[PDB]
């Protein structure tokens, strides 16, 4: 459809904060397209541009964009769902990064704040096994819900408790890591880990908002996480 | 910076201001049951400040949002004893409940006013 | 003026096959770098509908021997099974290295690996929808576990070859910096692969600039069929082709007369790096199984090749000129035509007489096409004129790497005079199987081509010859 | 640490649960209060009792539910302690007070 | 810690050994106590103070005492908890009801 | 499962029981002070309860199980300052004066009860 | 720790300030001090919480300071142990006495 | 001793801007002659649980020498001992200084920024 575009800035290094210039150009409606394919359209006649896309089928969280409020996967959200009734549909970068570009910003505090979890196995040595490692699938049909985490950061900018103190949380999917590599049958080292997370109130710095688990692309459960990491901690150190 | 859809937000909010405000709640009881024991004299008296639609407003604000704090505290322990399920469904159906004995319990305070 | 550093071992791509040689670089332990383009996971890996295949031992038996049988069935009897010898041998062994890792495989109910059939006669294996996606995932894990220093979000746009003709470091330009920089490196492994994006419906995905085989012929370094291309059942999907190699890492020239050199500074493995263990059809994970256990292998085969070739020298700091020439003359275009046109004829000229059919007549047409396409190239117009940042930018340099690709493979449409394995052609159907037993050859600065002789698998079992296809 | 807490928030608000529910049921019970009667319901041990440890209860439970929220919200250090100071000692002298006005009657 | 429990119960154990000692002392030389003696011996400085004291190094030292039971013989963790804050609750009460029986006389 | 000879077992298990027992007097001891003091009318009343045998038994009771503790617990005391000496002589004579000063704190109860 | 006591100390030294102040200021004011007056004084709702908030909150400074001169100087443990016992029952009894002698008028 | 986790920002050499040498230029020149620490009132009566003024001059300089990032762990680790605070600020030492450095000054900052974590 021939449409006009709003967007937040289309380019950082100008001397001015805000920006909304625009965005013009004239779309077909007997063909249907998704997000990434007006950016392709657009991107010949607004030079510049700029935008971080991978894979076309939404696999590998490269833009899980928040758009008019909403976020989701830029490779699975259309534009029907933006031309509402009304105008202005608005497709501005995401929340609380900094801006180092239009639309590929920085995540350094977000991947860090993934790191500093320890999300690695770890065996001290004792080789129970011999060939090959022993556990039950009863483990696996439990843990199809940890080790798909696309780190699209919607619910990481998505969680009310962690917006005031962004460095003192953990944010959801960082506690996803520590709870796969905690009931991954495969590993020991539980109570360090634990003790280590007791310290900080990271754990208990959630209000249970829960909001994360509808925002989710992956349709993952950080709500499940943190119920059973907390009946675990509060277990230990009771 | 605007989201539109923060349902869980308000729920949650709403416990914090409760709770800032009854922390000033509890002095003002303090102070009123002080000034009433103390004597005849001020029992009345004590009531006579019990009378203004001004206080009688206050008071029924006191411990409707009292209730509040009260439901949504249960909330909080009773879903993390694991005693309440965890689902969508079940969020939004104790965001009603809560909330319809939140305004019942309120009702209370007015039966009191009244 | 460019700042430099020394180091032993850079490595172009992250995740996939780049994953496996910058982790056994790392547990060797001098320096291992990790140039790449994106974030890792988002690398195309991560797209990983289908598991990885390797036989561990089933509640039947499985030999090695019924490996190689339906391997070398499978490639239609086209290419030297000294690879496969070594795949089929090593490969259980760095499968379950890898399952130690912690690596979320799905297990039988027993505790033990799941397996799957699929074409032909026992072993197809698969861990979930998401099975490289974990594979790239613990990978990542484990680069986090030996905190090897990942320089992601750069570009590499041409290496550096002496006079004596050696390769001895890299250059990038990026996006959180955008200035170019010089690793200096004995050992360059390029490991990228994928071309696709030079069609236009494919399953690949657009971060595949096609850059293997631009910095590869663009420096002049040949190439081994880069018309093997694979398309998914109608969906073109692999290309089997790419750089030459052998299966301890090197890749591999040619004289005037065709004889197979060692390279010297120069590496390959991923899907990019052929030995044709994929070939008509891949087997089922073979270029999955590539990036695992042929890196495992360029890994353990390090030592090896750094003695015989070290300490050399560069090319008096005048070879950086080169691709620093090609950036000056990316400061040359003002006007002209814009690239995206280019690029659409391009697309358009290739997918329409290089796909499955490729007809004679029509195939000199698309050649003369594509030809004079290639000559008026030369003016393109620049749609950004930005200093610090954008996207166009590295949009323009990969069309300079993008069509070169095609190239090869249009050329080759020219050397092979029937249909051989995934090859087709209407004027030739048939298979023969007497003159191009063979590989090709794409020349660079002659932009040739010849042949390139193939054993007949003699490694420790003694060689079958190539059945009728019944 | 974060877990003490944690767990003395949960045992306090029980402690508190059931006196609110005991309190404001005399309220409810009360059928024409008098100065005698309100008198008569506070002299007892077991009021002068439960509403000291209410207000001992409120003490070190609302201590940490203004810790976390002027740790979340009051940015700036030099303020949010002395604020923590204000409010702490509002809670002691709620407490004593509370003693002054229950053993007095 | 650890070692802050052993030193408040041996602590808080010689307080209470002074205190048995002389409480079941005046019990000895009681000599025919009577309501007046009684009343008398209690109305002191001395005994209210003493008491109160014996009450608080109760409280501080039988907490410690029924958490080492406790931990070493209810194995459920949600019992022992729950447990624990009955006990608890017992020890404050018996504090504050010494107050409102000592503090009337 | 048997061993037949814990002499330690005994000696120490009848801490914990007179412990716990104790912790229970103390709470007794407060209701019985309470109820007293509270006038005269009560002192009588008082020690009317203090009359039945079976509130004698009680509380000769109480205070002997409070001496068994009192005594272990000075041993745990002073054999923990470093002032007794250890080895198995030591303990079996502890065990022996100290079970025979708790019969004798036991017997104060007794004249106490008659 | 030593931030927490640091912490302690600054805070309650400003509660005595404040104290010291008020309490001396009323000692100026007098003008011709009686028995009516002293008890008039003394009788007040602030007067009682402010004295009790006072001998409490040196409680709680004077024991970290008794800690800090005996952990530097009375170098032998079982000694300053002991030594400590009986200045934190010479604080906890100056509160309670505080208690006897001021809700007691 | 510096210590690098090791993230490379530069490349061939290290960035800081100047604003820290104009104030870094009291700290690298202690000679250890053990004037301030022998004469410290608050040092002596308990020789080895406190750190002396020099002890954190050096604190101080690995501290402020914004080419490290490890505040934290070395702020938490003295913070545990009462080392830091069981200075009476006596003040002397700078006086008897034979270099005219100032501990003093060390010991403020990082008192303040040790309060700012703990508190
Ligand atoms: C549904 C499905 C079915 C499949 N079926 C099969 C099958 O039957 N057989 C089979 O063998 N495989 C199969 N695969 C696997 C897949 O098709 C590829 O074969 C495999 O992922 C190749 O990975 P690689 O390591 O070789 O390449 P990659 O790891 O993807 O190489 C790219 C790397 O280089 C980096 N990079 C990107 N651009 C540049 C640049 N310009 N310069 C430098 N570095 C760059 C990337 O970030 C990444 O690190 C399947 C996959 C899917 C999703
Ligand atoms: C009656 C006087 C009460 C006071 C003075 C009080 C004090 C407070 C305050 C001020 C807060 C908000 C600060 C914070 O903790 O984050 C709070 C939180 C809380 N209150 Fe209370 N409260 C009272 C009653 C209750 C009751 C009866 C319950 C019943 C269960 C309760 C349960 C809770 C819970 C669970 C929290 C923590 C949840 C959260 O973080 O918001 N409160 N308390
Ligand atoms: C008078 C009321 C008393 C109460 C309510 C009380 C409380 C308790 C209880 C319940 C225990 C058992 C639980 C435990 O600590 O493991 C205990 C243990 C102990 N008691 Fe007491 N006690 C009292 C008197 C005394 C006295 C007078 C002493 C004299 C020294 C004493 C010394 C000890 C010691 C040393 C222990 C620890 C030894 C052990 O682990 O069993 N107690 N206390
Ligand atoms: C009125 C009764 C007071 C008592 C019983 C008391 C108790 C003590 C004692 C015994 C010391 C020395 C032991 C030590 O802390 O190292 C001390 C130190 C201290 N006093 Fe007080 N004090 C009182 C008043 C005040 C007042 C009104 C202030 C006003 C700010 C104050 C400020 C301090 C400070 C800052 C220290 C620590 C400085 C140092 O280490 O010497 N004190 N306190
Ligand atoms: S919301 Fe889910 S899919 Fe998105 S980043 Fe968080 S865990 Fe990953
Ligand atoms: S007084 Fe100054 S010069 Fe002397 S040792 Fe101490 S820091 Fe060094
Ligand atoms: S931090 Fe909040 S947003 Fe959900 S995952 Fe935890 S309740
Ligand atoms: S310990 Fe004392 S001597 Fe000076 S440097 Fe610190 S105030
Ligand atoms: S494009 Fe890679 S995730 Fe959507
Ligand atoms: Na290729």
């Amino acid at each position: 459809m021939r449409l006009e575009f709003s967007i937040y800035r289309y380019n950082p290094d100008v001397d001015d904060a805000p920006r909304m210039q625009d965005y013009t150009l004239e779309a077909d409606e007997g063909r249907d397209m998704m997000l990434l394919d007006a950016l392709i359209q657009l991107k010949e006649k607004d030079p510049s541009l700029s935008f971080r896309r991978s894979c076309r089928e939404g696999v590998c969280g490269s833009d899980g964009l928040n758009m008019n409020g909403k976020n989701g996967l830029a490779c699975i959200t259309p534009i029907s769902a933006l031309n509402q009734p009304g105008k202005k549909i608005v497709i501005r970068p995401l929340p609380g990064l900094p801006v180092i570009r239009d639309l590929v910003v920085d995540m350094g505090q977000f991947y860090a704040q993934y790191e500093k979890i320890k999300p690695y196995l770890l065996n001290n040595g004792q080789n129970p096994p011999a060939r090959e490692h022993l556990q039950m699938p009863e483990q696996r049909e439990k843990l199809d819900g940890l080790y798909e985490c696309i780190l699209c950061a919607c619910c990481s900018t998505s969680c009310p408790s962690f917006w005031w103190n962004p460095d003192k949380f953990i944010g959801p999917a960082g506690l996803l890591a520590a709870y796969r590599f905690l009931i991954d049958s495969r590993d020991t080292e539980t109570d360090s880990r634990l003790d280590g997370l007791s310290d900080a109130f990271s754990v208990f710095r959630c209000h249970s908002i829960m909001n994360c688990v509808s925002v989710c692309p992956k349709g993952l459960n950080p709500t499940r996480a943190i119920g059973h990491i907390k009946s675990m901690l509060l277990q230990r150190n009771a | 910076q605007t989201i539109r859809f923060p349902i869980t937000a308000i729920a949650s909010i709403l416990h914090r201001v409760s709770g800032v405000i009854t922390f000033v709640a509890v002095g003002i009881l303090l102070w009123l049951l002080g000034t009433s024991l103390s004597s005849p004299e001020g029992f009345e008296q004590a009531s006579a400040i019990m009378g203004s639609f001004f206080v009688k407003f206050i008071m029924w604000g006191i411990l409707t949002a009292l209730a509040y704090h009260v439901v949504v505290g249960i909330r909080h322990m009773m879903m993390d004893f694991g005693y309440l399920e965890e689902t969508f469904e079940a969020g939004k159906r104790s965001a009603k409940i809560s909330f319809v004995i939140t305004v019942v319990l309120s009702l209370l305070a007015g039966v009191l006013v009244w | 003026k460019l700042p430099v550093r020394e180091f032993d071992a850079v490595v172009i791509g992250a995740g996939g096959a780049g994953m496996r040689a910058a982790l056994q670089i790392s547990q060797s332990g001098q320096t291992c770098a990790l140039l790449s383009k994106v974030f890792p996971t988002r690398s195309h890996t991560v797209s990983a509908q289908g598991g990885i295949t390797v036989a561990l031992g089933n509640t039947h038996e499985d030999n090695w021997e019924w490996h190689m049988y339906d391997t070398v069935k499978g490639s239609d009897y086209i290419g030297d099974q000294d690879a496969i010898e070594y795949m089929c041998k090593t490969g259980p062994e760095a499968i379950l290295e890898l399952e130690h890792m912690g690596l979320p495989f799905s297990r039988l109910d027993d505790g033990r690996i799941y397996q799957r059939p699929f074409g032909g006669q026992a072993r197809t294996a698969a861990a979930a929808d998401r099975t490289g996606h974990a594979l790239l995932h613990t990978l990542y894990q484990q680069n986090l576990k030996n905190h090897t220093t990942i320089f992601s979000e750069w570009y590499a746009l041409d290496l550096v070859k002496n006079q004596d003709g050696a390769v001895v470091g890299c250059t990038a330009l990026c996006i959180e910096t955008g200035e170019v920089v010089y690793f200096k490196a004995r050992a360059t492994v390029l490991a990228t692969g994928g071309a696709g994006r030079i069609y236009q419906s494919t399953t690949n995905a657009h971060i595949n600039t096609g850059d293997g085989v631009g910095m590869a012929i663009r420096a002049g370094v040949p190439v081994q069929d880069m018309e093997m291309w694979q398309f998914h059942p109608p969906t073109c999907h692999y290309m089997m082709g790419g750089i030459p190699t052998k299966v301890t890492g090197q890749a591999l020239t040619v004289n005037e007369k065709g004889e197979d050199v060692v390279v010297p500074g120069l590496f390959a493995v991923g899907e990019i790096a052929c030995v044709s263990v994929h070939g008509a059809n891949r087997l089922g994970g073979n270029s999955l199984l590539d990036l695992v256990v042929f890196g495992r292998a360029a890994g353990l085969h390090l030592q090896e090749s750094i003695a015989e070739q070290g300490a050399l020298r560069d090319a008096s700091e005048s070879d950086v000129e080169a691709s620093l020439d090609r950036l000056n003359r990316w400061n040359n275009n003002r006007n002209g035509e814009d690239p995206v046109a280019i690029r659409k004829a391009l697309q358009e000229c290739m997918q329409h007489n290089f796909s499955v059919f490729r007809e004679g007549d029509a195939m000199a047409k698309g050649l003369e096409q594509l030809k004079v396409i290639r000559e008026r190239l030369k003016n393109a117009r620049l749609d950004d004129t930005s200093s610090e940042f954008n996207t166009q930018r590295v949009e323009c340099l990969e069309l300079d790497n993008l069509m070169e690709t095609a190239y090869a493979t249009a050329v080759s449409a020219n050397f092979r005079t029937e249909s051989r394995g995934a090859h087709s052609r209407f004027d030739f159907p048939d298979r023969d199987d007497e003159n191009w037993l063979c590989h090709s050859l794409y020349l660079p600065e002659s932009e040739s081509m010849t042949r390139r002789s193939v054993n007949m698998e003699p490694k420790l079992r003694p060689a079958f010859p190539p059945k009728i296809r019944t | 640490n974060g877990v003490h807490d944690f767990i003395l928030v949960r045992a306090t608000a029980i402690v508190l649960t059931l006196y609110i529910i005991y309190m404001v049921g005399f309220f409810a019970t009360s059928g024409e209060l008098t100065y005698e009667v309100w008198i008569g319901f506070f002299a007892s041990a077991f009021t002068k009792v439960f509403t000291l440890l209410a207000l001992f209860s409120i003490l070190i439970h609302a201590w940490i539910g203004m810790w976390q929220v002027l740790t979340d919200y009051v940015k700036p250090l030099a303020l949010r302690l002395m604020l923590q100071l204000v409010i702490v000692v509002a809670l002691v002298v709620y407490v004593i007070y509370g003693f002054v006005v229950v053993w007095g009657v």
